[PDB]
């Protein structure tokens, strides 16, 4: 029942982007409002090396099976940094509570979204490659730095990147739902 | 005799995630500029570019058409003000089209009273999305809100219409005249301006 899965997938993705957006705002207001953190955020995302559509035309040129596999690779790639963001923040003595809350919820919801996406791929492309190739995040030592400016910068970049990739994933799932269920007549 | 003061790129907006425009203001307490040059580069490239279109967005603006606009990618931009005596550069602005989305107002707002049988009568509101928004592919998702009030009421009543382009309102005061407006926002982004008001007399028989 594609229609129900797609609807639940889109609810989760839209929700995850909203939380990531709010997390990053609070983090920024609270910890980095006044410095050149934005300038250090340039080109720092682990999913950057993936070939992702960057405008509507590129999106339309991408066929559905590759598109679904792309969403799954991005989501699978965020499981590691979300796990460490929660583990690191939770193990602070004075962990920011609104921030930790959001991270925990994004971590759990991201697993749920990836479960729906696996169901969607099974339903729509039953005999795909069971191929896992996704980009590795390896930024844990930077989050663990003792030097505070370097630490806050590594966090800034992580939340900036999450804010971007959640938005992208949400937007690609909305395109595919319209494409697959409604033949682009949403 | 003075070179220009420091200009400022004070706003960028995208009406539909396909193009965007940015606006700058000259500095005060410098000389008059005889030219402006807006240049930028994009994250993950070294190439410098100049504003592709100084005309479409009107005065002191840079418009980026489709072949120049993409999502999920930071633009790092600067405007320089120059005249015969010298020049002045703005601060660099970091802009991502993903976060400056603000649609134009919805179109064709129309309102009607409808009185069916053994069923509450209603006010029926309809509208259309702004033009050049690509909803049917799911590239763009639009949400709407209606407000209405009679004249002199201190508060507006607001109704969230989600993604619908029509809405039914039940509890209107018989014989009262209402001003009705509609606005829209992306799923993620800023609300449009409210559309122009349409007016509706609710009949005595209600
Ligand atoms: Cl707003
Ligand atoms: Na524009
Ligand atoms: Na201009
Ligand atoms: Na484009």
């Amino acid at each position: 029942m594609l229609r129900d899965l797609f609807d639940r997938a889109v609810v989760l993705s839209h929700y995850i982007h909203n939380l990531s957006s709010e997390m990053f705002s609070e983090f920024d207001k609270r910890y980095t409002h006044g410095r050149g953190f934005i300038t250090k955020a340039i080109n720092s995302c682990h999913t950057s090396s993936l070939a992702t559509p960057e405008d509507k035309e590129q999106a339309q040129q991408m066929n559905q099976k590759d598109f679904l596999s792309l969403i799954v690779s991005i989501l699978r790639s965020w499981n590691e940094p979300l796990y460490h963001l929660v583990t690191e923040v939770r193990g602070m003595q004075e962990a920011p509570e609104a921030i930790l809350s959001k991270a925990v919820e994004i971590e759990e919801q991201t697993k749920r979204l990836l479960e729906r996406m696996e169901l969607i791929v099974s339903q729509v492309h039953p005999e795909t490659k069971e191929n896992e190739i996704y980009p590795v995040w390896s930024g844990l030592p930077s989050l663990q730095m003792a030097d505070e400016e370097s630490r806050l910068s590594a966090y800034y970049n992580l939340l900036h990147c999450l804010r971007r990739d959640s938005h992208k994933i949400d937007n690609y799932l909305k395109l595919l739902k319209c494409r697959i269920i409604h033949n682009n007549n949403c | 005799m003075l070179p220009p003061g420091k200009p400022e790129i004070f706003k960028c907006r995208s009406p539909n995630k396909e193009t965007f425009t940015c606006w700058w203001r000259p500095g005060t307490d410098g000389g008059l500029p005889t030219n402006y040059s807006l240049t930028y580069h994009r994250e993950g490239e070294t190439l410098m570019h100049e504003c592709p279109d100084y005309i479409t967005g009107g005065p002191n603006s840079c418009h980026f058409g489709k072949q120049y606009t993409s999502m999920w990618r930071t633009y790092i931009m600067m405007v320089n003000a120059t005249n015969q005596m010298g020049s002045s550069f703005s601060d660099e602005l970091y802009v991502d089209v993903t976060y400056i989305v603000q649609p134009d107002p919805p179109l064709e707002l129309a309102v009607e009273v409808k009185q069916p049988e053994d069923r509450k009568p209603y006010l029926w509101i309809k509208w259309s999305p702004p033009t050049l928004i690509d909803l049917k592919t799911g590239w763009f998702t639009l949400l709407y809100e209606i407000r209405l009030k009679p004249e002199k009421a201190a508060e507006w009543e607001i109704h969230f219409a989600g993604q619908q382009t029509e809405f039914k309102i039940l509890s209107l005061h018989p014989g009262q005249k209402y001003l009705v407006q509609v606005r829209c926002k992306p799923d993620h982004g800023y609300w449009s301006a409210w559309s122009p008001a349409t007016f509706i007399q609710i009949p005595s028989d209600f």
